[PDB]
RNA sequence: ACUCGGUGAAAUUAUAGUACCUGUGAAGAUGCAGGUUACCCGCGACAGGACGGAAAGAGGUGGUUCCGCAUGGAAGGGC
RNA sequence: AACAGUGGUAGGAGAGCGUUCUAAGGGCUGUGAAGCCAGACCGGAAGGACUGGUGGAGCGCUUAGAAGUGAGAAUGCCGGU
RNA sequence: UAUCCUUGGGAGUCAGACUGCGAGUGAUAAGAUCCGUAGUCGAAAGGGAAACAGCCCAGACCGCCAGCUAAGGUCCCAAAG
RNA sequence: GUGGGUAGGGGUGAAAUGCCAAUCGAACCUGGAGAUAGCUGGUUCUCUCCGAAAUAGCUUUAGGGCUAGCCUCAAGGUAAG
RNA sequence: GGAACGAGGUAGAUGAAGAGGUCUGGAAAGGCCCGCCAUAGGAGGUAACAGCCCUGUAGUCAAAACUUCGUUCUCUCCUGAGUGGAUCCUGAGUACGGCGGAACAAUUCCGUCGGAAUCCGGGAGGACCAUCUCCCAAGGCUAAAUACUCCCUAGUGACCGAUAGUGAACCAGUACCGUGAGGGAAAGGUGAAAAGCACCCCGGAAGGGGAGUGAAAGAGAUCCUGAAACCGUGUGCCUACAAGUAGUCAGAGCCCGUUAACGGGUGAUGGCGUGCCUUUUGUAGAAUGAACCGGCGAGUUACGAUCUCGUGCAAGGUUAAGCAGAAGAUGCGGAGCCGCAGCGAAAGCGAGUCUGAAUAGGGCGCAUGAGUACGUGGUCGUAGACCCGAAACCAGGUGA
RNA sequence: UUAAGUUAGAAAGGGCGCACGGUGGAUGCCUUGGCACUAGGAGCCGAUGAAGGACGGGACGAACACCGAUAUGCUUCGGG
């Protein structure tokens, strides 16, 4: 790309409308405005990772807060960890959270993981 | 940055003073009103190029009467029977210069008038 | 005041080659319609119009296990 | 190509013309630049050339970028008459 | 016959005027009184009614010194018996 | 005549406008201050497409504001109108 | 408290290379054909546009005398660690309480009265009552990182260019106005060089006409260029029987001859024709504004919200302050922010979950993922917020 | 020659176009002056008389600038 053949991307900058500038423009004498017109102390609230998120959670054997963390799929770790059961994790791999759900620890028991809780 | 402006402005107001050549006292001097006068002027010319379609058509029309007075017929009965005989495809215009310049044309005015009985 | 020699302003001002009558018309027509009059340019008067200015009228009773002060009691909970 | 359409105030939408500056490429100009004056030229409009005179040293084209961005009305403000 | 539904962005507008029908209203003829209901102007030029916002005919993209009609007209002003 | 005094929610000693530097029903100058105004006037180049409203319900409502009605642009439903 | 070394500041010194030839020209720095220097191609000037003509620039240096910093010498000054813990100290009308206002269980301030403890001692963790956890009040002193610049030095602008930019480019807070506080202008340009007109002629002079200088004298002292209004001289066409928003369409005659074009100027006669703007239901009006010409004169910027388009990456997307770096790009910095699930006031559970006895009903939410970081554009909100324009109120002053 | 008819031209001044001037300072080029910042300095002067002024000083007028009865300048140390 020379510096004297610039070309926008076609659709990205719009001429900029200026008002008061004549009748022939349509927005002349009156310029486009016309004639004259329970909350609590601190609450625990825990992240989330779905089952979806674990499914295929090769990451690490251990699902540590911290991997979780690290590896980036959980963010603000916040109050702590908690695994809700929404997805179909399918692989041989241990798992560590601050809290669980029924389905959770029904799906992570039937998988054949580890499910201890901090 | 500024922006000054007066080569465009003056350009402008010389190209209306140009087009006022010609018009009486002040406006051919003053930009004000021989502004005003051909603004006034172009719409005079949009009417008038009407009204000269409107107004040949009636002189012509005169011409044929008189001619065709000089005949023993009027201008209806006239071109009522040019149309009855289809010969009548010939114009007004037309007509009134043979009547200007070939009087001889009254050849059509004995079709007409053989036609009218 | 007027004529001649000298000197020399102001209010006002859309442009203007700016007649009269009878009608028409958003207020009252010079500028619209129909008619009637009128050679071109001045000077001095009048005060008619002057769309000139002046004017001036005019409840108790009565649910809550929610949290709970760092910790418990002790307090207090959206509705 | 075949039909159909094209009055317009408030208003909504679209496409453009010019001005100052900056960047890149290309150029003009003391054998005469900008500006000013005249003309019977070109485009659908905003506008753009070409000749001649005056002028006596700077200016413009292409593509982008940024705006103190275009005047006939404000009993506008300043100057000239 | 080609419109109408949803969602989203942007609005302007909130003293309308006159004319004709009704007969809802003094339901009768009304005038009234509003009520409806249609049209035009507003935002609409062109031809007619002498002149004429709202009446009658009719909706101007631009040229032509071409033709046919609408309302209204055909002794002269003034086109045509 | 000359030289002096009384100062602004004060003086001219309550009773008088007769006024306080062209200012007086509250002096003047600078600042808050580009005060505020629903009131008044103005808002600068061009062409193309479409194109209103002046009606109902509230607002201490007062020509101002809000919700419906009427306009335009885009995307979907599609063929419902 | 002195003394030696180093680096600065307040003057300066040195500093490469073309008269190249030739053309136009008043003049060459320009054109064309050739060479050179470069740690120096920043800038200004010179008769036009210069690297090599001048002043200069890069790089090297330089201070008698004042100063600003460092480094060293000199100078001056100077104990800490243990075992215990028999016995004393650890900040007086204070800590805290009443009493009123102040402020405003209330909250504190100040006064108005009171009034402890003190190591086994106190003070705190919203009050109180106990557990535990941190600290030690009523004595004093401390640089740096931060705020701002009337000034001085070196520079830099997608800042202005004489109605702009400071009010002030010029003997400007001047001239003027006012008793005073105070208010507050206008006004830049000969030419490269004065070479700025000897002399002759008309005229009292002013001012001209020659002569001369100069590239130019129509560059001659408000002396670059010089537009419009406004004022004149000459001339081609028309005009003294004619009623007009002054044009427009038709049209002879006369006079010309162009960016050669179904040309230009003027027009006797015929038809049609109630200015522009604002406002209103509606204007030609006896609604409103403009004497004319010229210049200046109104929808911006910052921070939030939301929508569309573009680009990057995508269930993930992104850094902020700072550090380094020409006031730059950029690199690192991942704390933080938004999204990936909802419901319930909360309590908690969870593709569900609250309400309701209800597995009744009901509400919301999944029930087929797209968000995020920038940029352009539209609109809204807060800032003087499109521009102009009141009466009033307050503060500090000046005037008999 | 008479009669009856037609036309032309006329400019006191004026209108349009053109040519040539005057007045007046827009416009274009230019910059002596500003505006907003950056990097460093420096952040006080005064009873040993300050900030700010009045009056004076040159061979010969007024004014600006500089200086103070030692008055358009004095001494010294450096540069040139």
């Amino acid at each position: 790309m020379k510096l004297h053949e610039l070309k926008p991307s076609e659709g990205s900058r719009k001429t900029r409308n200026r008002v008061g500038r004549g009748i022939g423009s349509g927005n002349g004498k009156t310029a486009g405005k016309g004639h004259k017109g329970f909350t609590n102390i601190n609450r625990k609230e825990y992240a989330v990772v779905n089952l979806d998120k674990l499914n295929g959670f090769a990451e690490g054997t251990e699902v540590t807060p911290e991997l979780l963390l690290e590896t980036g799929v959980i963010s603000k770790l916040n109050a702590g960890v908690k695994i809700l059961g929404n997805g179909k994790l399918e692989k041989k791999l241990t798992v560590k959270a601050n809290k669980f759900s029924a389905s959770a620890k029904e799906a992570v028991e039937a998988a054949g993981g580890t499910a201890e809780v901090i | 940055p500024r922006v000054k402006g007066g080569t465009v402005t003056r350009k402008r107001r010389k190209k209306v003073l140009k087009l006022a050549k010609g018009y009486f006292g002040s406006k051919h001097t003053l930009y004000k009103v021989a502004n005003q006068q051909v603004m006034k002027s172009g719409n005079y010319a949009f009417r008038d190029r009407r009204q000269k379609k409107r107004d040949f058509r009636k002189l012509w029309i005169t011409r044929i009467n008189a001619a065709a007075r000089m005949n023993g017929l009027s201008y209806s009965r006239l071109m009522h029977g040019l149309k009855l005989s289809g010969i009548e495809v010939n114009r007004k215009m037309l007509a009134d210069l043979a009547v200007n310049d070939l009087t001889a044309f009254n050849q059509l005015a004995d079709a007409a008038k053989a036609q009218l009985n």
